């Protein structure tokens, strides 16, 4: 009933030292029922990284159009969309909708390519932002993903360093959430290499 | 389960260096009705302990006959009945949260939250709070109602930790209180200009002042609007 | 309505789809095919809602054909199924959503490679090996979580399907009056007549 | 999610190890085999206090009953103190599904379903809880009277794993039990942590997942 | 606690300084008394938010009024917020009196509560606080009264609703519309309460 | 959140209290509420958060473009205005809650507005959960002819009351002093009386620690000539 | 209608280590929005070298407590001074709980000490007295915060041996009293952060051989 | 409609006579002043059976009373009200006044609303028209007043009551109580409404 | 409720009740005996509500196997089925009715004569020459009403249950696994094994 919480999963993002990392379990059920271990949460337009957890219909469909939009941008523009201006199109597109909202925890995250400087950001289904420089938690193990984080967490992690982090407090979350797991993926981005790695973890 | 239909608002209170000050207004409300302009709602139990109640002034009187009747009973085969055997505030709290926690668990509660203000036998200031559903705390300063939103935020500025008690003076302490009880008739829409406060001190005993009225009030500024 | 049963085997695709059409107390039908070639190659099983099911079967079907016509070209099931999704994810925020569920089964001749796709109501798509929507899902995904290997050949699939429908027979509570199951492959989409 | 099913070679009964509060796992090492005797075990799924109060009381009924008669109670007869107490509290939302799964000399291998409506019956298969559909699915599949002990245990053991797969609502571990005319033996407590991966090299089987 | 009261010279208008929001008083010093013309004023009772917009909308039709027509009679502006209230009736709380002095017709006093239906009277009392003085005004007002008189009866009036009504308090604000223009008076608790 | 403004002798100052929260969790340690609707005109939210930064967002266009076609500094009883026709026009479900303040060719202004769309002046003011225990402290301390150092004290003072005594309020305390014939002056943490101490340990763990399945290089950037 | 219910917020931790079990809760009592105490104890010594506390609704709490004290005082007297074991004591305060299946105590229950081989025990019940032993437990208001860390941070979840690519797990070992109070210190200062009914004081209570000792550490007040 | 005042020779009750049934008048001349004792007298507000049923049992325990212990205090009277009215909360719609005389106490005033609590006062008003006459007997009421004047004061305040309250009406009777006795006071709508 | 047929022939009542035990989305049971000897000549079938079905019918058992022994005597059908009606008529107006719904099928070996009569859960007993509970009387009564004859053997009551048992597996929703079949007459009960 509560379309936030039928089909699950979770998203984080990490600062790090001339870095970002986000991370996204693989689960996509029908409340008890398992149906994918191959649902992944994290898209990108260029070198910005946006994760969604929520209602997976719209998950698909917010993806959809911010592929459609930034498209146009970079036509019209000339340039990739950066993190910072793609939070902002993000927060009016999901406040277009205000008596109508998109069930969703969108977290961006990536490297401005102009001043090098690591940025992260979570919204609410209305498209108010948080900027956070530490981190941003979102899904049905957001709770779980603010205590690992919190305790976690530490500041200028070093890209290898932040992936263990990342990686740990997307686990144990996940672990304690009956709707999340089934698989994980930890993208390591930096100014011009982004590492993707599939996690181990346990499958019930 | 009932809904409180006569009721009285914030008590308020807190510890100073040689004892515990507490203070209500004199308003038995009615809805909106500002009916019943001369209740007293501090209950003194012995020289050693004020009880302070808010809530349903029908279950108060009964509250206050219960304490009467508790001071009978005590004296009763009891030749220290004013020395080593009299009631404590301590005694007297404890029945009080026994009979709240109860009356919760019947699901036929006393509709007040109630605050005992008192100083022990070895001189210890006493205060703690109990409500409808049996909830108990203790705290350098204690308010019910809206007290607890305007008053507490006021009296912590004067006692925030334990080791502030010992610096605040009774002059000080009383000052905080008559000013919180100002800041509440400016804002609780169910207050009155006339209250009560009593001071219980380990040297000068208990003193009870009836009458007391809201004054230096600020409505200058009205005029510029 | 109730048992649509998908299987992507190496080379093939096969759709299982319940016979019985119940109002009520009464078992109206005993021989509906749950199904509409949107097609030559991709074949989409539907279970849902009284009306809304073949309302929406034969509403996909009529724009499938029509893209057809227009470019003398038959799309991927891919395109097939984002261009179904996104009409379900349309209705959901409409004033009377299409109450429906689609497995979509298609042969991409472009790829040469099976594909099955899930889709509910709301428009939630994922590509599986297998699928099932409403309560078969509960028992068939264990099954074949077991059972499935991605190199089976197609009688191995309809093997594999024949133990889907027997556990099926033993532990739901109605009659749904057997399954329709049909092969889409590199040469299109046949019935298997005997089940 | 929880098994016992009847075979040449006695009784196999099989749990998983998971608690949930809604969506928030509680615990993942919790038990819900109840040892009543050296010949009778009991399975929990439900709620989590109906399940070990009335499940360890009944343990003391069944204790009285081999004092009182000098002779450790039939199958048939624990089950149905259980059925009867659950059946006083019809409709008070006691929510209990159980096995009880024994040896007695005058009824062979026994297992009783009791649960909180208080039906009870006899049968040579079980499946109770969130999972049990998905345990049915492999067990029902791979089921004949004439398994080995060795092949029914493994069985037993993969049921589980595949409703601690698919439900949510099932995981952690999964707890082995062998029933003999010689009583219970415990055959160990297996992380789905390990054995889901172990399962998938040595069997081939769990395609769906990415390996 | 709202009221207007039309004697020898003009008419009076008086309210209480309260907004508040359940048993919280959001504002103690709030000025009521709205002024729709030079000498037209309205005293406002019921929800802070559809009183202001109500008493907005008025001001800008009296001000294109004026522009076309020249100074509205108080009937006029009675008309208004009449039209307003009873064409919004299912969606506003709002009790108004509107008191204006003319040269003509000299004070009127008219009286909107929530159907929207309209009143002239020689005086109106309204809002919450009312209730509690219908007793002592009608026992005390009279025709033809002095300004020193109806500012008086106003003054006790209102300090008797203040005193039983805990949706009243604060000042008590008056405004005098005589030949003369606008006069506005307040008066603090120490002034009204010892009454 | 906790909000006041306060006027004094010569502008009007503005302060809020840095977290945000979603239920009983914190989302954002050191959030700011202090936004601006024009360069010398800002004001503090409570209520919905997106909410009231679509409506500052709105306002402060539609500001900036009057400002543009009037050739004038804009005035506070236009956002005023405009925001409360806004929120009134939409009968609440615009959970905005704000304290608007600002000077202008007029002079210095405070007024409040509540999500039905109804508005409030005075020489104080306080919003949000933490509202009472604001109030509690200007009521107690407020005085006519306050100067700006006197307001700015009284201002974080009635924020620090929210920040200890209200849970829906804490971390720091964000300032806006905008005096007249002067650049308004945004006082970012202002007080920073809530810094987590040194943990007990270091959790950065020893590489090789977590399990990987596959790894592999994702190309963020375009197609490459030749 | 009347709610015999409230909230009184809060959150405790229990850890058993080898030869010593810590039992520790903040000191912050509140209902809504409003503070009521910043030092209201929550954990209490039982007597018998038991630890308790009841988090959740404070008046139900209390009584708890208050009752299984009573019991531990009954037990002396009815089985001549015997030493309450805590595998007794927590099949006790299943009963009592379970007493109350149609009224509950809305309380999360942890007790903590030693059991008769000398090793640290915490049992944790839910509020109808449902119950297991376990090496880590917090309960309460942050405990969804709190039991993924001590997961991870207590029995090494998730951690393998560098090099071995997943194949061998973090050896799990006991841990000493010093790295059990830096684990609990880290909690309540992560837990303080993200958690607005949690902060003021952490009271923890540490059961070994030698008997109950109490540590004390102030936390944020916002 | 019913009050009660002490004056210098003793006190007097008063109350109008309007029974009513929704909007509907049952009874129009009525008697709510019910004697308790030879000097104490009670006047009732609220359901009809309710008051009826309570002010029996009051008379009851006073009449046993006078049996084993003599007369009564007025105080004792408002005791046995405010346990019946206290215990019987949930189950109760009555609010009464309690008046008597003794000779050492002389005159005296007792209230008992829907709580079951109990107030001693100088005068009490009580029952739906007593909300708009709150201003005016405040206003009006002083001490030490004397027979005719009390008697006056009533009329006038009840007389206010029933002209704004719709519940309201008839006659107003008083009885006053004072050391000669009991005196039975009627006054008719021609004389009390063109005060 | 499940599926309980009952058909008086000749000189036997023969009992078809269904085998399959249901308990959400699985059937836990597929060879479920819906009957209990009440004493060697009266068996009753029973379906309703889970729990109340067999704690009814063993009751039941218990009773009349106590009537047995205290009188050495087997009460007639007629006897027991007055009985049961009287405990349900007794059970609707309890705290908790028993949810129950029975057949009793019986050889009367005084009058010579089988018995068959159908009662709910209320105590409405009826007797019939055939009957059955629960939405199989839908298909069954119009079916039975066209076929069945007065004077049928054994035989011919059973070809005449298998056309009841067709329809049923036909046109219901629901698999309920086939019956288990019972016969009634002068030599007791007896089961047929092959059904
Ligand atoms: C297989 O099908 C398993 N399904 C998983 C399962 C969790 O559903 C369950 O039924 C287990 C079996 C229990 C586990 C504990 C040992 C005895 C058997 N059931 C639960 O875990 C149970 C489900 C509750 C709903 C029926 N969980 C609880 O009762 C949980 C457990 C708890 F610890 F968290 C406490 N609790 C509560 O619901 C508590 C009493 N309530 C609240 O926290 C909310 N009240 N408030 N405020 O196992 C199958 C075997
Ligand atoms: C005399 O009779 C006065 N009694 C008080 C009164 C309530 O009847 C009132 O009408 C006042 C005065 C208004 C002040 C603004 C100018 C027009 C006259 N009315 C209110 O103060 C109004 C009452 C609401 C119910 C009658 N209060 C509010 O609108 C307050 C203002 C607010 F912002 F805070 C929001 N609010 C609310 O009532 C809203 C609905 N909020 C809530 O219900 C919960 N809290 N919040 N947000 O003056 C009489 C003349
Ligand atoms: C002054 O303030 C007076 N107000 C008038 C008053 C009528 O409200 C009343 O309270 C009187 C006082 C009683 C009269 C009986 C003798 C002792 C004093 N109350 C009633 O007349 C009472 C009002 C009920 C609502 C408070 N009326 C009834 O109970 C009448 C009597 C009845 F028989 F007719 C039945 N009945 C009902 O109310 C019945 C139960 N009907 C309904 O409730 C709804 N009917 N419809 N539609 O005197 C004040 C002192
Ligand atoms: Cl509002
Ligand atoms: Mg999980
Ligand atoms: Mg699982
Ligand atoms: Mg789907
Ligand atoms: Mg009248």
């Amino acid at each position: 009933s509560d379309p936030s919480s039928i089909n699950g999963g979770i998203v984080v993002a990490m600062t790090g030292k001339d870095c970002v990392a986000i991370a996204c379990d693989l689960r996509l059920g029908s409340q008890s029922l398992g149906v994918s271990n191959k649902f992944e949460k994290i898209f990108h337009y260029g070198h910005v990284f946006l994760g969604i957890t929520g209602l997976a219909t719209d998950v698909t469909t917010l993806n959809e159009m911010f592929r459609y939009k930034t498209n146009l941008y970079k036509l019209k523009e000339e340039r990739a969309i950066e993190p910072e201006t793609f939070t902002q199109l993000v927060s009016s597109s999901l406040y277009e909708r205000r008596f109508g909202p998109y069930f969703v925890g969108p977290v961006v995250a990536g490297i401005n390519s102009k001043s090098g400087k690591p940025f992260i950001a979570g919204f609410d289904l209305i498209g108010c932002i948080d900027e956070a420089k530490d981190f941003i938690v979102s899904g049905t193990a957001s709770d779980q993903l603010f205590g690992m984080c919190e305790s976690l967490y530490e500041p200028n992690l070093e890209p290898e360093d932040l992936f263990e982090t990342i990686s740990q407090a997307l686990l144990n979350a996940a672990d304690r959430d009956a709707l999340s797991g089934w698989g994980a993926v930890v993208y390591i981005i930096k100014k011009d290499e982004v590492v993707k790695r599939y996690l181990k973890m346990r499958q019930d | 389960t009932q809904q409180p239909i006569v009721t009285g608002t914030s008590v308020i209170s807190m510890k100073y260096d040689n004892g515990v000050i507490i203070a209500a207004d004199n308003l038995g409300s009615y809805g909106s009705l500002l009916r019943f302009n001369g209740v007293e709602r501090l209950i003194p139990v012995g020289d050693n302990t004020v009880v302070g109640i808010s809530g349903d002034i029908s279950d108060m009187q009964h509250i206050e006959r219960l304490l009467k009747d508790l001071v009978t009973e005590n004296a009763y085969d009891n030749p220290l009945a004013d020395a080593e055997e009299a009631l404590e505030p301590s005694y007297i709290f404890e029945y009080l949260a026994t009979v709240m926690y109860q009356r919760r668990s019947k699901m036929n509660p006393l509709w007040n939250a109630i605050i005992v203000a008192g100083v022990q036998s070895n001189g210890d200031q006493f205060l703690r709070y109990v409500n409808l559903l049996g909830v108990t705390y203790s705290s350098p300063t204690l308010a019910t109602g809206f007290g607890a939103h305007m008053a507490n935020p006021l009296l912590r500025k004067v006692v925030d930790r334990e080791s502030d008690i010992p610096k605040t003076t009774v002059q000080v302490a009383e000052e905080a209180i008559v000013n919180a009880m100002r800041v509440l008739y400016y804002r609780d829409a169910r207050s009155s200009r006339n209250f009560s406060l009593a001071i219980i001190d380990k040297n000068t005993g208990l003193t009870f002042k009836k009458n007391l009225q809201v004054e230096n009030m600020k409505w200058d500024f009205a005029k510029d609007i | 309505m109730d048992i649509i049963l998908g299987i992507r085997v190496q080379d093939s695709v096969i759709l299982a789809s319940s016979k019985a059409v119940t109002r009520g107390i009464s078992v109206l039908k005993d021989s509906d095919d749950k199904t509409r070639q949107l097609s030559p190659h991709t074949l989409m099983s539907f279970a849902g809602e009284a009306g809304d099911t073949v309302q929406f079967a034969e509403y996909i079907q009529a724009n499938i054909q029509l893209y057809s016509i227009r470019e003398d070209y038959e799309l991927s099931p891919q395109a097939v199924s984002s261009f179904v999704r996104q009409e379900l994810a349309k209705s959901i925020r409409s004033r009377r959503p299409y109450q429906v569920n689609v497995l979509i089964g298609g042969y991409d001749k472009k790829k040469n490679k099976p594909e099955l796709y899930q889709i509910d109501y709301l428009g939630t798509k994922v590509e599986l090996p297998y699928g099932a929507h409403g309560y078969s899902g509960f028992y068939t995904f264990s099954l074949l979580d077991h059972h499935y290997r991605p190199d089976m050949t197609t009688e191995e699939g309809l093997d594999l399907l024949k133990l889907c429908v027997q556990e099926l027979e033993k532990r739901m509570p109605m009659d749904f009056k057997g399954v329709i199951v049909k092969i889409v492959d590199k040469d299109g989409i046949r019935q298997v007549d005997d089940f | 999610t929880t098994l016992a099913f009847r075979f040449q070679g006695g009784i196999i009964v099989a749990v998983d190890s998971r608690a949930t509060a809604g969506n928030w796992v509680a615990s993942q090492t919790v038990k819900k085999v109840i040892e009543i005797n050296p010949f009778l075990l009991g399975t929990m799924a439900g709620g989590a206090a109906d399940c070990q109060f009335w499940e360890t009381w009944l343990g003391s009924q069944c204790r009285l009953h081999e004092l009182r008669e000098k002779e450790r109670i039939s199958v048939a007869a624990a089950s149905k103190i259980l059925s009867n107490l659950v059946y006083q509290y019809k409709g008070a939302g006691l929510s209990m599904g159980t096995m009880i799964c024994g040896y007695t000399r005058k009824e062979g291998p026994t297992i009783y379903y009791v649960d909180s409506d208080g039906t009870r019956l006899k049968g040579d298969i079980f499946c109770v809880g969130s999972g049990q559909t998905f345990a049915y699915g492999v067990l029902d599949s791979n089921y004949k009277w004439d398994l080995s002990v060795e092949d029914a245990l493994y069985l037993g053991k993969r049921s589980i794993l595949a409703a601690a797969h698919r439900d949510a609502y099932s995981g952690g571990s999964v707890n082995l039990y062998h029933v003999t005319e010689d009583g219970w033996i415990y055959h160990g407590n297996h992380d789905v942590g390990e054995l889901f991966w172990k399962v998938k090299e040595e069997e081939g089987s769990f395609n769906n997942v990415i390996g | 606690t709202i009221m207007a009261v039309e004697f020898d010279g003009g008419v009076v208008m008086g309210s209480d300084s309260r907004v508040s929001a359940g048993e919280a008083v959001v504002n103690r010093v709030f000025d009521k008394l709205s002024p729709l013309h030079e000498r037209i004023y309205c005293a406002l009772s019921g929800s802070a938010a559809d009183t202001q917009a109500i008493a907005d909308i008025v001001q800008y039709h009296l001000e294109l009024y004026t522009s076309q027509y020249g100074t509205p009679s108080t009937e006029t502006a009675a008309s208004v917020f009449k039209e307003l209230c009873y064409e919004n009736k299912d969606n506003l709380t709002a009790g108004i009196i509107v008191a204006g002095y003319d040269d003509k017709n000299k004070g009127e006093v008219y009286t909107i509560p929530l159907g929207g239906s309209v009143h002239k009277l020689p005086y109106a009392i309204a809002g919450s606080g009312s209730t509690f003085i219908y007793g002592y005004c009608d026992k005390n007002f009279r025709e033809n009264m002095s300004k020193e008189e109806t500012v008086d009866f106003i003054k006790h009036s209102l300090s008797q609703a203040i005193k039983w009504d805990g949706s009243s308090g604060g000042v008590i604000r008056m405004v005098v519309l005589t030949a003369a223009g606008v006069e506005r008076l307040i008066f603090y608790p120490d002034e009204y309460e010892q009454l | 959140t906790t909000i006041v403004g306060v006027k004094f002798n010569n502008g009007v100052v503005i302060a809020a209290d840095t977290r945000s929260t979603q239920g009983p969790i914190v989302a954002d340690k050191n959030c700011a509420k202090l936004h601006r609707i024009s360069p010398k005109i800002w004001c503090a939210g409570a209520g919905t958060a997106a909410d009231t930064e679509a409506v500052t967002q709105l306002i402060g266009s539609n500001i900036e473009l009057h400002s543009l076609y009037t050739s004038r500094e804009p005035r506070v009883v236009s956002a005023l205005q405009m925001l409360k026709q806004h929120l009134f026009k939409y009968q609440g479900h615009i959970g905005a809650y704000l304290i608007v303040a600002g000077v202008d060719p007029t002079g210095s202004h405070l007024f409040s507005i509540h999500a039905h769309g109804s508005t409030d002046v005075g020489y104080y003011l306080s919003l949000g959960s933490g509202s009472l225990a604001a109030m509690a402290v200007l009521e107690s301390h407020w005085k006519q002819d306050l100067t700006k150092e006197e307001a700015i004290k009284l201002a974080s003072d009635a924020i620090q009351a929210g920040i200890w005594n209200d849970l829906g309020s804490g971390s720091n305390v964000d300032v806006c002093v905008m005096e007249i014939g002067k650049d308004a002056e945004y006082l970012r943490n202002y007080l920073t009386p809530n810094v987590r101490e040194e943990k007990q340990k270091s959790y950065k763990f020893p590489r090789g620690t977590t399990a990987v399945l596959k790894e592999s290089i994702v190309n963020i950037c375009d197609i490459q000539e030749e | 209608q009347f709610n015999p219910y409230g909230d009184n917020g809060g959150t405790i931790l229990g850890i058993a280590g080898e030869d010593f079990a810590v039992l520790a809760g903040d000191t912050r009592n509140i209902t809504d929005y409003s503070i009521n105490s910043r030092y209201e104890p929550k954990v209490f010594d039982c007597g018998d070298n038991i630890v308790m506390s009841a988090n959740g609704f404070a008046a139900d709490g209390d009584a708890l407590v208050k009752r299984f004290k009573n019991s531990v005082k009954w037990y002396h007297f009815d089985h001549n001074d015997k030493k309450l074991s805590i595998n007794s004591a927590a099949r006790n305060i299943q009963h009592l709980l379970y007493g109350k299946r149609f009224f509950p105590y809305y309380v999360h229950t942890i007790i903590a000490g030693l059991d008769e081989d000398g090793k640290g025990a915490v049992y944790s019940f839910d509020p109808v007295g449902s119950y297991e032993r376990e090496q880590c437990r917090a309960g309460g208001a942050a405990a969804s915060l709190i039991m993924p860390f001590l997961d991870n941070q207590v029995n090494f979840k998730n951690q393998y041996e560098p090099g071995t690519n997943g194949k061998v797990k973090k050896p799990l070992k006991y841990l000493s009293v010093e790295e059990v109070i830096k684990l609990v210190r880290d909690s309540f200062t992560s837990a303080t952060e993200r958690h607005i009914q949690v902060g003021d004081g952490l009271e923890i209570l540490i059961v070994t051989k030698d008997g109950v000792r109490k540590e004390f550490y102030e936390l944020k007040r916002d």
